[PDB]
């Protein structure tokens, strides 16, 4: 049994026609006490995958180290495939999954959720989910922790089904997530103004915008609420 | 002392060459596999008229459709029969189905490989040997009657017929003439005794011979000592017509 | 730690240590076995002859394994103690798990089993022991006599002899025990077993021990007087 | 490689004999002599040291006589160091039986287990066989007084008398003449000094080259007594058989 | 307190034919009241005309499909492409299940293929260990909504020829593959309307002598 | 109910002038039901004495145990163990079964043979060496005994007058306890001889 | 149920055992021996906990019969009781506890005197003139001490036991359905068939 | 869950139900609660399903491996004392076992042995395990005789499962009979429990009480 | 043949040599010939299958390791059984854990690293068998040479066995031709027959004693035998 102590919470993601957009807040809470701030937890793994991790901070840093070495193992040899056979999304995922399997057998879990999000050497969009439970599922959009009940309905306007992925451009996606973030920053205690956004595009690599803050906030209406009767 | 480890600069593990001698010392074992019934017959080589003939066992049951005859030191074989029995029954718990005949040979051949130095905690529970051959005979849906020849080498081949033991050379040359593809069960049973008579030290009797088959309906079945005495008697009639 | 190979194959198709095993047996004492049709008789000669040497507390060379199994052993006598030990162990763990006393067939395999399994491991020399195993199958009357090798091979016999000068007594037994007609009674068998020993013992009744096992856990030894009586009888008849 | 350096204690000769074991039977016959005598009325356990120097504190030493428990004493022949291992291993085994049956170990049992230990060194594991032989002297209810000896092979036999150590053949023929089956304890004492005074390689048999101990049923209320004599009472019975 | 058993809803339905078999189930994967993914296969092919689905807590369900396809592989090397019998396959899982009986898997597993005779074969496994060969068995969360409809349309159980008043049980008539496709579709249309862990999609795998045929039919998205 | 309170019994041990005396009651039963009045609790090893109270199965197991340890001591030195190195032997074997301790209280009382010296010592569960040179009590009425002893007891008593004293204190406490009541043995131990006297104790 | 009773008279140990074995709601059988012969003059009765009683019987029985092969000498009843107390003592500390009570009744030939031993599950031996176990053993202790004299012969002792059972049938609510009584006389071990 | 077996003249009759419930929900009504351990032993399924099915197949393996090993077929008493001493190892791990191993050999006759999870192993003439352990005793014991025609003995088994099936919740489904002779068990097949009730209600004239 | 050094792999010679390895190298030349050649879309193995006498059947010389990979043995048949297991095992380990096709490059290097352990430690013989591992992945087609020594090298073409040089020479005269063969399955097999006929010197070519294996960009690992190699030949 592990007790979540220093937790950060919420990671959102969706597909569009040419890649994925994953973004998560950066914020390390410790119950009510907000004890650490601006804690990066969008990790690049090569230049065609980001792995976004949520739940317990302590457990996170021990899955930041296992990724880093996973590249050193692959990079050995394969000299005529140091960019051709370099770690696919699909590899990075399975490996994590099956470690998270193995600690749940001893009932001492790495108490987290993981999103693996990247692009194949076919160009196929990729987006999967794994967590403490040992469930996996892939999806047209994806949310973690508290954004399963707020963030998911917003993105499911844009992506409904598999007819809509070629119609959804990357200007539209961009708008959608930022805006999605507005609602999380409102209704979630454990969420701040700082958020890191990553685009993995299948045609231009890893675009990593860091330390955007929320924009256009409605608080004028609030003057006019008075008492409660 | 030679190692088990060492190579002979020809390229050979001295020990394998010495094992394949031990087969030849032991008693004759013929097998003829036809498309209608595998017949195994061995020479017991009762060593005194005091010793009881039928306590000696060199036709051995592995399961109820894989029978097996052994040549060489019967002791070495005690370990390797038991290993084979377990494995065939293990498979019948695990797939509710007859073990392939070929597959069973492989598991025996695997234990045969073992004789190693026994480095670290690794389990090689032998340090030596397995100087015995098997005529592993069986029937399964996949291939008809088969017959397989195991060595102490860890090396096996299928064979339409094979002799082994003391009179192997003589028996081999009569087999390359007599073997055919049209043999019946009743003709093969009489033919085995005729090739076993030539290289038997003593006169062909059932007090130094044991016959067996495996036939589709029966399975394994070793013959009665009364039946065998009758097949001896019928060989000499056909021969005395000639 | 020690596992150095002692079953160095002989290039002539043998194993040096397993020949030597057979040799050490030949050195040691003699013992003869014969099966009537309702008895078994185990006689062995005892070099425990030596004024001022007890026989009450000195252990005889015929051992009790179980109620209705008995063992006799030739070869190294330090070594005998082991195979007794293991067999006793066995005899109880059979009752425990399957019920019913040991079939004489079974116990034969099992003793034989132990001796083979000392040629497999490197850290250990072969037992230079051959044995006679005798008994009567649970709730039956079937005499059985079995003998095993330090090879590990085993076979039933009508009568057998192991130990020193086994060739004299085998050659004696071919003529004088018919394979179709066992000695009829218990006294006629015992007279026949004495007569076999008194070829290599060079008279005396004090030397030889004769134990008889019959069906229904009848393990009995003949005392000095009885031995003498039988010997004397064989003396008058033979003389005449 | 290392196989060359390997002595192969374990292996059989072409005689079928264990050449190692025969060597060990030697190393006993170098060591000082010990004699066993069974009487009906007690057991006299008597052995003459090998050591001899004039600076030996005879009073302080036992080295040839050890008690196992209160009913069972052993006399030692061979290397004393080797022996000391076996002799502690005996003592623990005696006690183990006492905790489990509240009934003192029968003499047959105790001997049989020592004999099993010895054998095991020469079965497997390329150990060197112990260079030791014991005389066992012990009493129970079952068989009465019992005498045994076990040798380094791991094979034991009972006896009505016996000798181990040097001049084994010499000792054995002196006893063959003289022992009658009826002796008291006091006559048995006198036959023991007699057999030791001829064989002794040193010219004089002295009270400080001897160790004597008894096991007598002449202790009343049906109880047995051991006693190892002091070097000052063996002196009083050395003048009794006239050796001085 | 850590609890290492979840639930993920979802339902399978095994109908045996007289030369065909059908293993169908829905594509809806859930956890409490959040829909994770609307579409997510459950019913995986294992080659050799075995199809398996381990429904229940999705986390176990992949682990017991792992070790299964592993063992399907490793049979075929050592028996040199002896084809793996639908029947033998049964007795195999039963060891994998039992092997973790002191840490269970919460899945209710069904394998299905043709047997030697050419008849359909449905098996279904107790999650603890044992199993029984069936003719039809639902499992999964809305099992108790689908089963009792199938036993009235396949076995004509409690129906009689009319006019004979209880004396003549209606006769068994073996169902065409065309008929059994329609049956499934009706069952999983109704399951949606009265249970909140069925919907979105249904996946049928049909296995015959030919091979594996796939068929996807939509359901209501709610 | 604790394990010690199943099988009960008391043990009292009191020094004199160049003498010592140990005593207990003969009860051995469980809860209400009495089994036997034959059970003895006082053992000895040489010229040292050992009493033990409490859990009946641990009673006989520590007796077989100490007998084996002080056998193996007497063979090596070839003399009786002194009371003070017996004290020590007791301490170590309690304390190395620290977890799952033996539910007892050992009372040791003897005369160190060489010095003439009166000697007592007490114990409890995992092994604290209670030195005393007045008296020790243990067992399941250890509050009750304590009183009587402290008022009666005077330092220096003749081996004959000691016997009166320990007599009184045992009798009156046992029938004011539930778990003691049948019989009573007193060992008066002078430097050369051991008197056994069974008390007439009124039936419980 | 649980009723094993013992009375030693001048020339015998008489052990009596419950005919019935209840597991579950029903009485599964009304005949099942709750005794195993160890030796020719040593007899052991056991009662207690479902299923342990058997394994702890035949484990003793083999072991004690092993000794008798090895040494050709039937152990004292005095000895026998020790071996069992040792096995119990050891088993309480372990991972499995062994709930089993034993009465061992045997005929010493060394002493030529019957002896009875009573062992409780804890691991305390006590030799007795008579003894019992369970809550059941209560009803019997008080008839016995009235009418026991230390001289009775086998026939006076057998009638006394009949009174005891006769009481036990009145007052206890668990049935058991009579007893099998077994007698270890000077040599023999015979089952009397009467009540 | 009614399993009963009684010794009689010609050998043993086994009889079982086949309704195996999981909760209130009735899982399946086809569950054959016999386990053919080889062609001369029959072993029932009562108690926890997994622990029972699996472990008597494993017993099946020691039978085909005692049988080769001595060439003498396993005694019925000896088979049982295997199985018992295996589950004794795991005692206190929630495995759940109630089987009767039934056989008839020519050295022991028809003999039932009843192996149980505590380690209790009883020989006896009648056993009946499971939900219908008391109803089944009752009907059976009036009408039970050590002397009986084999035919009558088959009809005594039907009626015993019948009785438990009517009153009990979890017994129902179908009935099964087997008849052990020396030569082996022969199957006397499966009768539906809903057709069987109505023959015996009318034909005999019992169950008045029941409406209809 | 002794004196000097011929004991364990531990003892190391003043010559610079390790004898046991060299002995092990002689072992392969005892067995039957195998060739291996590739092009960019197909890698073929041809090996000669053999039989003890003419009642005896042939022997399996080509081993399918997986559905994209396989080896063929030359020399010791017990040794080949140990190492074929371990490449089953390891290519399974990379589909379970990482879901990646075990790359031919990697699979060579791992085998090398296992061989080394047998020659450093006291006891254990060197493995004395030679494996030609063909296989196809996303890096195209590979052929590897396992020497007993431990060395792996990638080649276009090789042979090792009895009278191999007859096949090795043919493969070099035509090096220019067979890499340019792409897409014709038939044309590749048939070049490889005419490469193995040179080795058959004093040996007649049977069609049922030849074992042939193609793997490519659309076909899995497939062994041809019996009727199927009687098409080509």
């Amino acid at each position: 049994t592990q007790q979540p102590i220093v937790t950060g919470t919420s990671v959102i993601s969706m597909k569009y026609d040419n890649g994925v957009i994953i973004a998560a807040d950066n914020l390390g809470s410790y119950g009510s006490l907000l004890r650490f701030n601006g804690v990066e937890r969008l990790i690049p793994v090569g230049d065609n995958t980001v792995v976004g991790i949520s739940g317990d901070i302590s457990d996170m840093q021990h899955i930041e180290r296992l990724l880093k070495d996973l590249v050193t193992e692959n990079a050995y040899d394969n000299p005529l495939a140091d960019a051709e056979e370099a770690l696919e999304p699909s590899y990075i995922f399975e490996y994590l999954a099956t470690v998270m399997y193995q600690r749940r057998s001893k009932m001492n879990p790495l108490w987290n959720a993981i999103i693996v999000a990247g692009v194949q050497s076919n160009g196929d969009q990729f987006l999967r989910y794994v967590n403490l439970l040992g469930v996996t599922y892939s999806s047209p959009t994806l949310a973690t922790g508290f954004g399963a009940h707020m963030a998911n309905p917003l993105l499911r306007k844009v992506v409904d089904r598999e007819s809509d992925i070629p119609k959804t451009t990357v200007q539209v996606a961009e708008e959608a997530i930022v805006n999605a973030m507005r609602v999380l920053y409102y209704r979630d205690a454990r969420s701040s103004r700082n958020f890191s956004l990553a685009i993995i595009d299948k045609n231009t690599g890893l675009t990593f915008k860091k330390n955007l803050q929320v924009e256009n906030m409605k608080w004028d209406f609030a003057k006019d609420i008075k008492g409660y009767g | 002392d030679r190692g088990v480890s060492t190579f002979s600069p020809e390229g050979r593990l001295f020990q394998v060459e010495y094992s394949l001698e031990a087969i030849k010392l032991g008693s004759t074992a013929i097998g003829i596999a036809t498309k209608e019934g595998v017949v195994l017959g061995v020479e017991k080589r009762a060593t005194s008229p005091l010793l009881e003939s039928d306590s000696i066992e060199k036709i051995v049951e592995i399961d109820r459709h894989i029978g097996c005859a052994m040549s060489g030191l019967t002791a070495d074989a005690r370990s390797m029969i038991e290993h084979a029995r377990t494995a065939a029954v293990t498979h019948n718990l695990y797939y509710d189905e007859d073990i392939n005949v070929e597959s069973l040979t492989q598991s025996v051949c695997d234990l045969a490989l073992r004789f190693g130095e026994g480095a670290s905690g690794e389990e090689r529970l032998m340090s030596r040997p397995f100087g015995v051959a098997l005529l592993i005979a069986g029937h399964d849906a996949d291939d008809g009657y088969q017959l397989f020849h195991a060595e102490p080498s860890g090396t096996f081949y299928r064979y339409n017929a094979k002799a082994i033991g003391s009179g192997s050379e003589g028996a081999q040359a009569e087999l390359l003439n007599e073997w055919h593809s049209s043999l019946t069960l009743k003709e093969a049973e009489l033919l085995v005794l005729k090739i076993l008579k030539q290289v038997m030290e003593e006169k062909l009797d059932e007090n130094n011979a044991q016959l067996s088959c495996i036939t589709k309906q029966d399975g394994f079945k070793i013959y009665d000592n009364e039946k065998t005495a009758e097949l001896i008697k019928e060989l000499k009639e056909k021969e005395a017509a000639e | 730690g020690y596992d150095r190979a002692l079953s160095i194959f002989s290039p002539d198709g043998h194993i040096f240590q397993v020949e030597y095993a057979l040799e050490a047996v030949k050195r040691g004492t003699c013992a003869v076995g014969v099966k009537g049709k309702n008895c078994v008789v185990l006689g062995c000669e005892r070099r425990s002859t030596l004024k001022l040497q007890d026989t009450r507390i000195t252990p005889s060379k015929v051992s009790k394994i179980d109620s209705h199994v008995v063992l006799s052993f030739s070869g190294l006598n330090a070594d005998s103690r082991i195979l007794i030990e293991k067999a006793r162990v066995e005899a109880q763990s059979h009752r425990l798990t399957l019920e019913d006393p040991v079939t004489v067939e079974y116990l034969t395999r099992y003793v034989a089993g132990v001796q083979q399994r000392y040629t497999q491991s490197g850290g250990v020399r072969p037992f230079g022991v051959s044995t006679l195993i005798a008994g009567f199958d649970p709730r039956d009357d079937e005499p059985k006599l079995y003998q095993t090798e330090p090879s590990g091979i085993y076979s039933s016999w009508s009568a057998q002899t192991i130990g020193r000068n086994s060739k004299t007594v085998r050659e004696f037994l071919e003529k004088n025990y018919d394979r179709k007609e066992p000695p009829a009674t218990v006294e006629e068998c015992v007279k026949l077993t004495v007569r076999s020993l008194l070829e290599v013992v060079q008279t005396g009744a004090k030397n030889i021990e004769i134990t008889v096992v019959k069906p229904d856990s009848d393990i009995v030894a003949l005392s000095s007087e009885e031995i003498n009586q039988y010997v004397t009888q064989i003396e008058q008849e033979k003389q005449e | 490689g290392s196989r060359r350096y390997d002595s192969r204690t374990t292996i059989f000769s072409p005689e079928g004999r264990l050449y190692q074991v025969e060597y060990a039977l030697e190393s006993i016959s170098h060591a000082g002599t010990a004699i066993g005598i069974m009487a009906s009325d007690g057991i006299v356990l008597a052995a003459e040291r090998k050591v001899t120097s004039t600076l030996l504190e005879q009073d302080t030493s036992t080295e040839k006589l050890y008690k196992l428990n209160d009913k069972i004493a052993v006399a030692v022949a061979g290397l004393t160091a080797d022996a000391e291992i076996l002799i502690n291993t005996a003592r623990i085994h005696a006690q183990n039986y006492l905790k489990t049956y509240n009934e003192d170990i029968p003499v047959e049992i105790l001997v049989r287990r020592l004999s099993d230990i010895k054998q095991g060194y020469t079965q497997h594991g390329g150990l060197r066989p112990f260079g030791v032989s014991f005389i066992y002297a012990g009493y129970d209810d079952r068989y009465g007084y019992q005498l045994y000896t076990s040798n380094p092979s791991g094979n034991y036999t009972g006896w009505k008398a016996i000798s181990v150590g040097a001049n084994t053949s010499a000792a054995q023929t002196l006893l063959q003449m003289d022992y009658k089956d009826d002796m008291k304890v006091d006559d048995a004492i006198e036959l023991a000094l007699k057999t030791l005074s001829k064989t002794t390689d040193s010219s004089a048999l002295t009270y400080d080259r001897l160790e004597f101990a008894t096991i007598r049923k002449g202790a009343n209320d049906g109880e047995v007594y051991q006693k190892i004599f002091k070097p000052q009472e063996i002196k009083d019975i050395l003048v009794k058989t006239g050796i001085t | 307190q850590f609890n290492p058993y979840g639930d993920n809803g979802g339902t399978i339905l095994g109908i045996a034919g007289e030369d065909f078999a059908v293993l169908a189930g829905d594509t809806r994967n859930i956890t409490d009241y959040s829909i994770n993914s609307r579409y997510e296969p459950k019913v995986f092919d294992c080659g050799d005309n075995i199809v398996m689905s381990a429904n229940g807590f999705a986390a176990d369900g992949d682990a017991l499909v792992k070790r299964f396809k592993n063992s399907v592989k490793w049979y075929h090397f050592d028996h040199n492409d002896k084809k793996l019998s639908i029947n033998s396959a049964a007795r195999n899982i039963q060891h994998l299940l039992y092997g973790k009986r002191f840490f269970p898997y919460y899945v209710h597993t069904i394998i299905a293929g043709l047997d030697e005779d050419g008849k359909g074969a449905v098996y279904s496994f107790d999650p603890v260990g044992s199993y029984e060969r069936e003719q039809c068995r639902a499992g999964g969360a809305a099992a108790s909504l689908i089963m009792p409809f199938l036993d009235n349309q396949v076995n004509f159980k409690n129906q009689y020829e009319p006019g004979t008043n209880g004396k003549v049980k209606k006769p068994l008539k073996y169902l065409s593959v065309e008929e059994v496709i329609k049956l499934v579709r009706d069952s999983f249309t109704s399951a949606t309307e009265r249970h909140i862990q069925v919907g979105d999609g249904l996946e049928i795998l049909i296995v015959t002598k030919d091979g594996v045929r796939k068929e996807f039919y939509e359901l209501k998205r709610d | 109910s604790d394990p010690s309170s199943i099988n009960g019994g008391i043990v009292v041990a009191m020094t004199g002038k160049d003498c010592v005396a140990i005593a207990c009651d003969l009860r051995l039963g469980s809860q209400s039901l009495g089994v036997s009045n034959k059970f003895e609790k006082i053992f000895h090893y040489g010229h040292v004495f050992l009493g033990i109270t409490g859990l009946a199965t641990d009673v006989t197991t520590l007796n077989e145990m100490f007998r084996y340890k002080t056998n193996l001591y007497k063979l090596k030195e070839e003399r009786a163990i002194e009371p003070e190195t017996f004290t020590q032997l007791v301490s170590s074997s309690l304390y190395e079964r620290r977890f799952g301790p033996y539910f007892v209280g050992p009372v040791v009382a003897g005369i160190n043979s060489k010095s003439g010296k009166p000697f007592i010592a007490g114990f409890d569960l995992i092994g604290c060496i209670d030195e005393a040179k007045d008296f020790i009590v243990s067992g399941t009425a250890s509050d009750q005994l304590f009183g009587m002893c402290e008022s009666l007891y005077e330092p220096n008593l003749e081996p004959e007058d000691l016997f009166e004293t320990i007599s009184q204190a045992l009798l009156n406490a046992a029938d004011r306890d539930a778990l003691s009541g049948w019989g009573a043995v007193v060992y008066i131990i002078k430097k050369d001889e051991v008197v056994k006297r069974y008390l007439k104790m009124r039936q419980d | 149920m649980d009723i094993i009773l013992g009375i030693r008279v001048q020339d015998s140990v008489i052990l009596a055992s419950s005919k019935a074995v209840t597991r579950g709601i029903s009485v599964l059988k009304d005949s099942d021996d709750k005794t195993r012969q160890l030796s020719p003059h040593t007899l052991m009765s056991f009662a207690g906990e479902a299923g342990d009683t058997v394994q702890f019987a035949e484990y003793i029985q083999a072991n004690i019969q092993l000794y008798s092969i090895r040494e050709d000498y039937e152990l004292s009843p005095q000895a026998v009781s020790s071996f069992v107390r040792q096995e119990l003592a050891k088993s309480i500390r372990s991972r499995r506890p062994y709930q089993v009570n034993v009465l061992i009744g045997g005929y010493d030939k060394k002493k030529n005197k019957p002896e009875l031993y009573q062992i409780d599950y804890l691991g305390t031996k006590v030799e007795l003139p008579y003894g019992a176990h369970g809550y059941s053993g209560f009803y019997t202790f008080s008839l016995l001490d009235h009418h026991y004299r230390p001289d009775m012969t086998t026939e006076e002792g057998l009638d006394l036991l009949k009174l005891c059972v006769q009481e036990l049938e009145k007052r206890m609510p668990m049935d058991f359905k009579g007893v099998i009584v077994k007698i270890v006389d000077k040599d023999g071990i015979r089952q009397v068939d009467d009540f | 869950t009614t399993t009963l077996a009684f010794r009689f003249q010609g050998g043993i009759i086994v009889a079982v139900d086949s309704r195996a419930t999981a909760g209130n929900w009735v899982a399946s009504q086809t569950v054959k609660k016999v386990i053919e351990i080889n062609p001369f032993l029959l072993g029932t399924m009562a108690g926890g399903a997994a622990d029972c099915q699996f472990w008597e197949t494993w017993l099946g393996s020691q039978c085909r491996l005692h049988e080769l090993r001595e060439k003498e077929r396993i005694s019925v008493a000896a088979a049982s004392k295997i199985l018992s001493n295996l589950v004794y190892q795991y005692k206190g791990a929630g495995l759940s076992m109630g089987t009767m191993i039934c056989g008839y050999t020519r050295k022991e006759g028809p003999t039932i042995y009843y192996v149980d999870s505590d380690g209790t192993r009883l020989k006896g003439d009648i056993f009946c395990v499971g939900s219908g352990q008391t109803f089944a005793y009752g009907v059976l014991d009036s009408n039970y005789k050590w002397d009986l025609s084999v035919e009558d003995a088959l009809y005594l088994g039907k009626r015993s499962i019948l009785a438990a099936a009517h009153r009990d919740a979890y017994s129902g489904g179908s009935v099964n009979l087997y008849h052990v002779t020396e030569d082996g068990w022969i199957y006397h097949g499966n009768h539906d429990v809903g057709e069987l009730f109505w023959k015996v209600k009318e034909e005999e004239g019992s169950f008045n009480n029941v409406i209809g | 043949f002794r004196n000097n050094y011929d004991g364990d792999t531990v003892t190391f010679s003043p010559t610079g040599r390790l004898f046991q390895v060299e002995y092990a190298l002689e072992a392969i030349k005892q067995g039957s010939v195998t060739v291996g050649l590739r092009s960019n879309t197909h890698a073929v193995l041809v090996a000669l299958k053999r039989n003890a006498d003419e009642l005896s059947s042939y022997q399996k010389k080509i081993i399918k390791c997986d559905e994209h990979m396989g080896l063929s043995l030359a020399g010791l048949a017990p040794d080949a059984r140990v190492l074929s297991n371990y490449l089953r095992q390891q290519c399974n380990y990379s589909s379970l854990v990482f879901n990646r096709k075990l790359a031919v490059e990697r699979a060579g290097h791992l085998l090398c690293d296992k061989a080394q352990k047998n020659t450093q430690s006291y006891g254990g013989r060197p493995y004395g068998v030679g494996l030609l591992i063909i296989g196809y992945d996303k890096s195209g087609a590979h052929l590897l040479e396992f020497q007993p020594s431990g060395n792996v090298t990638e080649l276009y073409g090789t042979a090792i066995g009895a009278r191999s040089q007859g096949a090795k020479t043919y493969l070099e005269r035509t090096l220019d031709t067979f890499i340019k063969i792409d897409g014709n399955p038939d044309e590749l097999i048939k070049a490889g027959v005419e490469a193995i006929s040179q080795s058959l010197r004093d040996e007649s070519l049977t069609v049922d004693n030849l074992s042939i294996a193609i793997v490519g960009k659309d076909t899995p690992f497939t062994i041809y035998d019996g009727e199927a190699v009687a098409k080509y030949i």
